[PDB]
RNA sequence: GUAACCGGAGAGGGAACCCACU
């Protein structure tokens, strides 16, 4: 019924008057480690080959 | 432990009054003398000696790592 | 009680209880008594008398010491059940007097009702203006708060250690720190706060911080965290610290190894981050299988010692500390001597900052939306008996029931220095320049940091490492 | 079921409306031939929801009743909520 | 459609600060110049420190730190210097740092207080502010030292200003303020008779606030520049508004080339 | 571990451009100008000196996040007058009451020295 | 011998009863500790009443 | 190869070898600290 | 990404997210994102789960997403509301006496995401243009909006009587035409109540629209906080001195007529109430007093408050709490209670040693006539303490059978 | 812990002096685990012959 | 243009109790 989960990323969280409120603001530590899986298509593949 | 160098809101240089602070204070001055002796006008360079506490001294006290 | 008010035979903790109504007297001496102090009262008068304070007062020379006191027949030692059958003053002045009669039988007297509180509770400054929930919190936030938890740190290799750099005692104190030595051993920085709305930054019980301050070293600590292990087990699998060499030891993480000495341990004052090695130690394969210890991902500090000994087992034991400071950012947990918790929101330098006609900048600024639903009316006579500390020279007194002096007096008081006399101040726009249109509260605060550093919670996964029994991600 | 005895609402559900467009942009991402001329945009989800705007996404949904029954709607033929 | 006339008068001049007022200018000129004073000034802080040797009871980084937050006296250096990340050179060069050393070693039962005499500069002119307090005051403490303790470290001096760290803050206390009476009344006090007078209101004991005036416009703006001890206070304010000046001028320069490019 | 370095508050990347400039479509003679790695000590002095412009119908600034560094100067002026030169005009303005502004200080420092 | 039993620090036979400050400086421990507690395996254990 | 060790006690520099008991050739003391490294040490005074 | 707090009680607990890289280690979420998850960044900590099938990421961008879980369907109210600095910032705003200069018009607008660039007409033209408040709320609030709300300090008889629709008070919010043309607004209006201004934005224009009006709002707001500045000190909480007076008098007649109560039940005058024995009775009496004390010194205390008032600018707007704060504070902390009751007899028929057997005064069974500035005698704090516990036990106690 | 008979955790009216009403933890040890006042004393036990 | 010279090996017990965070 609830089990641990991957790709997920918990810290403290801060007020941000400064952003929608269908934003949330992430750190670079836990954005460079989360991934997102990106399928290659003739439309994104200079993007995903330069990244 | 050890004095600041400076006053954490105003910056003005704290680090080399709490001697003669002390010195002051080995004196008929009380604190509020000493501080203004000191030229301390802001209460914000004030507290910095007024509420420092110097545990350096009881650090002193403990024999070294070397010799 | 009168064996027991000189001690001949009936000691002092023994309690003796009569029960009146029904016939009972019952004298109690077994251990596990609960009792606490009490003076004792004739007619209407003390027996404690000028000239016990004035003997006990030249302490030191006449040697006149809590325990004459005792045997002078001044005090007692009076438990719960003795407290059923005994009347209390809570002070002599104001409760032994001729008046319109209350009592006129009083028995006991109180030393000062202050010493109702505990240790962690007696650092409240004015504890009596708060709501009691905001007590309660500031009494198990003061277990948090880091500061020099003993004098002898350095030596003490131990796990989880927490100094700040410059500790304070408070501008404004309760007369019951100087029994708990808090202002010798201080945990907290009285900060400069401004209880003002200022970008909304602090609105959900945030806080501003002066980045400015924290470069300069404003709650700037360093976390003592430290490594241990031991050699040893088996016939032929012998423990053993080295340096682990590829072709001989067949287990090895990508980590580099040359930060060790070939003796496997690293020299202290090495730098270090997660994923390092830190004691290379060996098992004999029956060529060789590290169990070497790694340091704790993410941690990135400095090694500061490292000790080398034997166990109670004759084997070589290692334990090594690892020196990391904790420069204060946002999110990192800060809280007052009130309850009033809160986590870093935003770092403002010394020029986006407000300030006063002078140069004041707050250290802190906390939203003003926190005060009316807790009440921490205390807070706010902290914040301005701070300011007529700072002012005056005088270390501020936060007695609870002190009754010597109330919010009109620190007012008269701090009218006398050029400030308004509620304290609040014209602070100016740290952006524009405008002065603000409200007036803003500020004044010296003794804030504290808390343990709950945010680098010491953040995390997260992408496919790690997995449980043995079910294939689930791991916890931790 | 016949296309007569259509008894089923004739609006996309909300839960239609995100699983349609989920398993169209998917599809778009392995690249699947785009129904609808696009204007340089490389997002596999915004192209969706623009076939889905335009009304030319080649999925139609299976209404299971629960009598057991179902209906066949094709997302060109029901009203799209937003 | 143009620049207004501003003009200054010195009301104090003292090597501690410098209190004076400007006229005739704007209250968002006058409060990027208090602005600028606090963070765009650059002055002569150490920010490269290397222990050879610390035997003291305060740590590495804390020592670094407080060896930071000594100011150091760049009055005319810190304009010839470049910054590091600019400098053509290596590591290190005298034509962007100020190399500074400290060995201390303390032998007699006496504890030894490290103070900021100890550090001893390669260049004479840039040196902490023991330089002159003649026409008995002490000096910035370091570390005390016991019997057997010694620190031994080597620091260079790089050139910045407070807005990377406050370390390189020229500026203690900067006194802002403009419309002592509340004349334009940009503040609102509920019992203005419980407020106490400015230094630079003109106003009688009888009278609390200045009248309201519609017309009136932010000017008469006081300040109080005072120094920490490592440039002039005199030359702060110079410094400042030469560094302002130049920040708008490569602003124009990048907007012209922008332009230019556009077009 | 996520602190951002303390220079990145002033220094431009390799590829960043010091100013953008943006043309606003909503109306007509205004334009948005994107200075990177500058905050309020700028833009404040930009705006007010923008405001003085008679034929400057709109000027303002703002700061789209504190952690981010980057100000927007939106300006909108009156036609036959362009944002962009009312914006070199008030940055040329500003540099000559800052240059008299130094010749003035320097001036009185003077004559406060033995005066 | 019937065995040995854990002692409390600064107690009545502990080794650092009655000492000075200096003595307790010399023997690298804290003069304000309150004692009160036990060393077992080296950590430190508090007998809540 | 040397790897001098610190005494506790009194803090004399003592050479010791690999796997040898920890003692102190004089005072008998069997708490060691290591050294202060040699390799550079660069520190922000930020 | 999906973003919850973990005590998930309901589906605005567990709600997507757009995701905004930030340089420093934490979690940042808009304020009135804030009220959903019930956080209160104190230490808070919340995790956060992304959705890694490009299926699962769409599902979630067009169900869980935040600007579409505006409005419960547990109570059809909105459940992000305008809060905590915002909320007091906009009822100093859209008062009567605002008035925003030029440049002042011009930064605040500068923050206006959903503005066409067109600068509206002020409502002084001379002798020098000024805005109001009001009318950059109107370019706030999006579309063709129209809604009728009233503000907290709304009186009752203003309805009935004359001046019914220009209001002295300016209260009785009118939206027209999506244009803010009288009234001040406060929680009541911008918060998370049935039929709110916010709620009609979400019910006419969309999700995304009213997203943009958050966001508007609050960016715009916290900007001209800049300027207005909202505090709160030892000040706000001192009386005239003459209201100190009436409060003592309040209080003394109080105990003067729970002395007199107990009189009358010590020499058997006091008849029992129908359906209640005399102990019961007896409390009922010195309980009606003590409240009607506590209510007349709390009333007393609002009446001397002043119109600068940061407690009152507070409560009025109800952004954070409430009218008896302000009694509790000023004026009287009030009486304590333990399980309903005063507080019980746990030494021998008597509550504390300091007070005579079988006191039933208002000093010896809780009762506190000293308020939070006075500071608490001895007894009262004790008091206070033990009436406080009983609410923190609760706290701890309650959740173990409501999460079950 | 984790009981619904809160009787035992309030704060008693016998706790005066002895220990400390505000100190106790919030989690589900409130009542339950209390510090002890400042001059609070135990006593420690004696012979009643 | 050779017998890749190792193949980047990371998965790293668990139970119990205690404290603490929201
Ligand atoms: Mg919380
Ligand atoms: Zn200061
Ligand atoms: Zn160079
Ligand atoms: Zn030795």
């Amino acid at each position: 019924m609830g089990k641990r989960v991957d790709f997920s990323a918990r810290t403290v969280i801060t007020p941000d008057p400064n952003l929608s409120i269908d934003q949330v603001g992430v750190p670079r530590s836990i954005a460079a480690n989360m991934t997102f899986a990106e399928i290659v298509t003739p439309f994104n593949i200079d993007r995903l080959q330069e990244l | 432990m050890i004095i600041p160098v400076r006053c954490f809101t105003c910056g003005k240089i704290v680090g080399n009054k709490w001697e003669a602070y002390l010195g002051l204070l080995q004196a008929e001055y009380t604190e509020g003398d000493a501080l203004d002796a000191l030229g301390l006008k802001r209460y914000c360079c004030r507290r910095m000696l007024l509420a420092h506490v110097d545990l350096i001294e009881k650090l002193l006290n403990y024999a070294p790592l070397e010799k | 009680r009168k064996l027991r008010r000189q001690m001949d035979i009936i000691v002092s903790e023994v309690s003796m209880i009569r029960d009146i109504r029904e016939r009972e007297i019952r004298i109690y001496t077994d251990a596990g008594r609960i009792c606490r102090p009490l003076l004792i009262v004739e007619k209407q008068k003390l027996l404690l008398k000028k000239r016990h304070i004035d003997q006990l007062k030249e302490r030191e020379y006449n040697n006149y010491s809590w325990q004459d006191l005792v045997a002078s027949g001044v005090v007692e030692y009076i438990d719960t059940l003795e407290e059923e059958t005994v009347m209390l003053a809570m002070t002599p002045d104001d409760l032994q007097e001729k008046e319109v009669a209350y009592c006129s039988t009083y028995t006991h007297c109180e030393i000062h009702p202050s010493m109702i509180l505990g240790v962690c509770a007696s650092i409240i400054p004015f504890p009596d203006h708060n709501q009691s929930p905001r007590n309660t919190y500031q009494s198990a936030m003061g277990k948090q708060a880091m500061g020099v938890y003993i004098t002898n740190f350095h030596v003490r290799m131990d796990t989880l250690a927490h100094v700040l750099y410059y500790p304070q005692k408070p501008l404004v104190t309760t007369r019951s720190m100087e029994y708990l030595r808090f202002r010798e051993l201080p945990a907290g920085i009285n900060s400069i706060v401004a209880i003002a709305s200022y970008t909304g930054y602090n609105q959900e019980d945030s806080v501003i911080m002066n980045r400015s301050a924290v470069d300069r070293g404003f709650f700037r600590s360093v976390f003592y965290r430290s490594y241990k292990e031991q050699e040893s087990k088996g016939f032929d699998q012998e423990e053993v610290f080295e340096k682990p060499t590829r072709e001989t030891c067949q287990g090895m993480r990508h980590a580099i190894y040359d930060k060790l000495d070939d003796d496997g341990l690293i020299a202290p004052g090495v730098r270090v981050s997660g994923d390092d090695v830190i004691i290379g130690k060996t098992v004999t394969l029956p060529t060789k299988r590290d169990c070497s210890t790694f340091l704790r991902t993410s941690e990135t500090g400095i090694v500061d010692q490292v000790m080398v000994t034997l166990n109670q087992e004759g084997y070589k034991f290692c334990k090594i500390r690892v020196r990391s400071v904790r420069i204060p950012q946002i999110g990192d947990k800060f809280a007052s001597r009130h309850g009033q918790k809160g986590t870093c929101g935003i770092q403002y330098r010394q020029e986006d900052m407000p300030f006063t006609c002078e140069g004041i900048t707050p250290d802190i600024i906390i939203n003003p939306h926190a005060i009316p639903s807790r009440m921490t009316i205390g807070h706010l006579i902290e914040c301005l008996q701070g300011k007529v500390s700072a002012n005056k020279g005088e270390i501020g007194d936060a007695t609870p029931f002190n009754d010597a002096v109330n919010v009109q007096k620190i007012s008269n008081l701090l009218s006398d220095y050029g400030y308004h006399l509620r304290g609040n101040e014209v602070l100016y726009n740290g952006f524009t320049g405008r002065k603000i249109t409200s007036q803003i509260f500020i004044g010296p605060t003794y804030y504290q940091r808390l343990k709950h550093m945010v680098d010491d919670k953040i995390h997260s996964r992408a496919r790690g490492p997995i449980q043995i029994l079910n294939r689930q991600p791991m916890e931790g | 079921q016949a296309n007569q005895k259509r008894i089923t609402t004739p609006y996309m559900t909300k839960y239609e409306r995100a699983r349609v467009l989920g398993t169209r942009a998917l599809q778009i991402a392995m690249c699947a031939p785009v129904m609808v001329e696009l204007e340089g945009e490389t997002d596999p989800l915004l192209i969706a929801m623009k076939e889905l705007k335009a009304r030319k996404i080649p999925i139609i949904i299976r209404r299971y009743l629960p009598d057991g029954s179902y209906e066949d709607w094709g997302v060109d033929e029901l009203i799209i909520s937003d | 459609p143009y620049a207004n006339q501003p003009t200054v008068r010195i009301t104090e001049l003292t090597d501690e600060n410098v209190k004076f007022i400007i006229e005739n200018t704007d209250l968002a000129v006058a409060n990027s110049i208090r602005r600028v004073f606090i963070a765009e000034v650059p002055i002569i802080a150490i920010d490269w420190v290397q222990i050879d040797a610390n035997s003291s009871v305060l740590h590495d980084e804390f020592i670094a730190h407080r060896l930071g937050l000594i100011p150091l006296t760049s009055d005319d250096i810190v304009d010839k210097l470049q910054y590091s990340r600019d400098c053509t050179c290596e590591e290190f060069c005298p034509e962007c740092s100020v190399e500074f050393t400290l060995d201390v070693r303390c032998n007699e039962d006496q504890t030894r207080h490290v103070t900021s005499r100890d550090l001893i500069s390669n260049s004479p002119r840039v040196i902490p502010v023991t330089s002159r307090n003649r026409d008995e005051q002490d000096d910035i403490l370091i570390v005390k030292l016991r019997k057997g303790q010694e620190l031994r470290l080597r620091a260079y001096a790089k050139k910045g200003f407070g807005k990377e760290h406050a370390k390189w803050n020229p500026t203690a206390g900067v006194a802002f303020e403009y419309d002592p009476d509340n004349a334009l009344r940009h503040t609102v006090y509920p019992k203005p008779e419980e407020w106490p007078k400015s230094e630079y209101s003109e106003l009688d004991e009888d009278e609390s606030q200045a009248p309201y005036d519609p017309n009136g416009k932010p000017e008469r703006f006081y300040y109080n520049v005072e120094s920490c001890g490592s440039l002039r206070p005199e030359t702060i304010v110079l410094s400042a508004l030469s560094g302002l000046k130049k920040k708008l001028s490569d602003l124009q320069t990048q907007l012209s080339h922008e332009i230019q490019s556009d077009v | 571990m996520n602190a951002p370095p303390a220079f990145e508050s002033f220094l431009l990347f390799e590829g960043e451009k010091k100013i953008t400039i943006n043309k606003d479509t909503k109306v007509p003679n205004a334009c948005l100008f994107t200075i990177n790695k500058e905050d309020h000590t700028l833009g404040n002095i930009i705006k007010s000196q923008l405001l003085k412009d008679p034929q400057v119908l709109f000027a303002g600034y703002k700061v789209p996040h504190p952690l981010e560094h980057k100000i927007i100067i939106r300006v909108q002026t009156t036609p036959d007058y362009s944002p962009q030169e009312a914006f070199t005009n008030a940055i040329t303005d500003l540099i000559s009451e800052l240059s008299l502004l130094e010749e003035r200080f320097r001036v009185a420092i003077k004559d406060k020295q033995e005066g | 011998f019937i065995g040995k039993i854990p002692i409390m620090l600064r107690s009545t036979y502990c080794l650092l009863n009655g000492l000075t400050d200096r003595d307790l400086c010399e023997l690298n421990e804290c003069p304000l500790d309150p004692g009160g507690y036990f060393i077992i395996n080296g950590s430190e254990k508090v007998l809540i009443a | 190869q040397p790897m001098i060790y610190i005494c506790g006690e009194c803090h004399t520099e003592n050479e010791i070898k690999s796997r040898d008991p920890i003692r102190c050739r004089e005072c008998g003391y069997r708490i060691m600290y290591k050294k202060r490294t040699k390799r550079l040490v660069v520190f922000d005074a930020r | 990404v999906i973003f919850n707090r973990q005590p998930t009680l309901h589906k605005m607990s567990m709600m997507g997210h757009r995701v905004r890289i930030l340089p420093w280690s934490t979690f940042r979420l808009n304020l009135s994102v804030t009220t959903p998850y019930n956080a209160d960044f104190d230490g808070d900590e919340m995790n956060l789960h992304l959705p890694q099938s490009l299926e699962t990421r769409a599902e979630i961008q067009e169900l869980a997403m935040v600007p579409r879980m505006i409005v419960t369907p547990q109570s059809n109210r909105p459940v992000m509301g305008i809060v905590q600095d915002t909320l007091t910032a906009v009822r100093k705003f859209t008062k009567r006496d605002v008035f925003l200069e030029r440049g002042e018009v011009m930064n605040l607008l500068m923050f206006l995401s959903t503005w066409d660039g067109k600068v509206p007409q002020p409502a002084i033209l001379k002798p020098r243009p000024l805005w109001t408040g009001k009318q950059i709320f109107s370019l706030i609030i999006p579309g063709h909006i129209n809604c009728i709300r009233t503000h907290s300090t709304h009186p009752d008889d203003e309805d009935s009587g004359p001046y019914k629709h220009i209001s002295p008070g300016d209260t009785k919010v009118v939206v027209e035409n999506g244009e803010l043309i009288m009234g001040i607004l406060c929680k009541k209006s911008l918060g998370t109540s049935a039929g709110s201004l916010v709620h009609i934005s979400y019910l006419e224009m969309g999700h995304d629209i009213t997203r943009l009006f958050y966001s508007n709002i609050q960016t715009v707001i916290n900007n001209w906080l800049l300027i207005e500045g909202h505090t709160i000190g030892i000040g706000d909480s001192i009386a005239d001195s003459k209201t100190y007076q009436d409060i003592q008098n309040t209080i003394k007649k109080a105990k003067q007529d729970v002395i007199e109560v107990i009189e009358k039940a010590h020499n058997n005058e006091l008849e029992p109430t129908p359906g209640n024995t005399l102990r019961q009775t007896f409390e009922n009496q010195v309980n009606r007093i003590l409240n009607d004390a506590r209510d007349k010194t709390g009333s007393s205390a609002q009446k001397s408050l002043s119109e600068y008032n940061n407690f009152k600018s507070m409560v009025v707007s109800g952004a954070k709490g409430s009218k008896i704060n302000i009694s509790q504070v000023i004026a009287v902390v009030g009486q304590q209670n333990v399980e309903g009751k005063r507080i019980p007899f746990g030494f021998k028929h008597r509550t504390l040693p300091h007070f005579i057997k079988d006191d039933y005064g208002p000093e010896s069974r809780g009762f506190v006539e000293n308020s939070y500035l006075a500071g608490l005698t001895p007894t009262e704090f004790f008091f206070h303490a033990m009436g406080g516990r009983e609410g923190l036990i609760d706290t701890a106690v309650k959740t173990a059978e409501t999460g079950y | 812990r984790d009981g619904k008979l809160a009787k035992p955790r309030q704060l008693h009216n016998t706790l005066w002096g002895m220990v400390c009403p505000a100190e106790t933890p919030e989690g589900h040890a409130v009542g339950l685990v209390k510090n002890l006042a400042l001059m609070a004393y135990i006593s420690v036990g004696s012979q009643p012959s």
